[PDB]
């Protein structure tokens, strides 16, 4: 593909606790951050060929021109990647957050804080 | 990856001109040289300028 970025929020990131994916985050930060700076390095593209010249002193200039036309024409596919199941490996330990403790916590918060007033009396 | 292909052809044509230079040069320099002195009077044109150095170096 190329670079992407979402909600990189490092403190809560590691914090997860779905344990076989909990551990991953702690490393995945550093794998990532190393990653982020390493991209931040490269050039994207290199020069554009001085074809006018390379004909000059590649006087096998059929080769130059062959490769020239090919280079002028030459347009890479883009990379491979595969972990766009992580999008959904998210949604699972995206409902864990939700269900487990979204709802638990509202429920629990209700009785307790409510539970403040009446026993405050 | 493109550059290597091109630069090879460039490098060959340069190297071939240098070799042709040495070999051209070795034949040229070995061929021609003789008339400077086969005309002894083209060593007189050395003697002439040398008399115009004689007088006319000072």
């Amino acid at each position: 593909r190329k670079l992407a970025l979402k909600t990189i929020d490092w403190v809560a990131f590691g914090e997860i606790i779905p344990r076989n994916q909990k551990a991953v985050a702690n490393s995945l930060k550093s794998w990532n951050e190393t990653l982020t700076s390493r991209l931040a390095t490269l050039p994207e593209k290199p020069p554009a060929i001085d074809w006018a010249y390379y004909k000059a002193n590649v006087a096998k200039a059929g080769l130059v021109d062959d490769f020239e036309k090919k280079f002028n024409a030459l347009k890479v596919p883009i990379p491979e990647d595969k972990y766009t199941a992580q999008v959904d490996a998210e949604e699972k330990e995206d409902v864990k957050s939700c269900a487990e403790f979204l709802t638990q916590s509202k429920t629990r918060i209700q009785e307790y804080e409510k539970e403040l007033e009446k026993m405050r009396n | 990856e493109v550059k290597n292909r091109l630069d090879y052809h460039i490098s060959v044509q340069n190297m071939m001109r240098q070799k042709e230079q040495e070999h051209m040069i070795n034949w040229v320099e070995k061929r021609v040289v003789q008339s400077i002195s086969a005309q002894q009077e083209k060593e007189t044109i050395a003697k002439c300028i040398a008399d115009l150095k004689l007088l006319s170096k000072k």
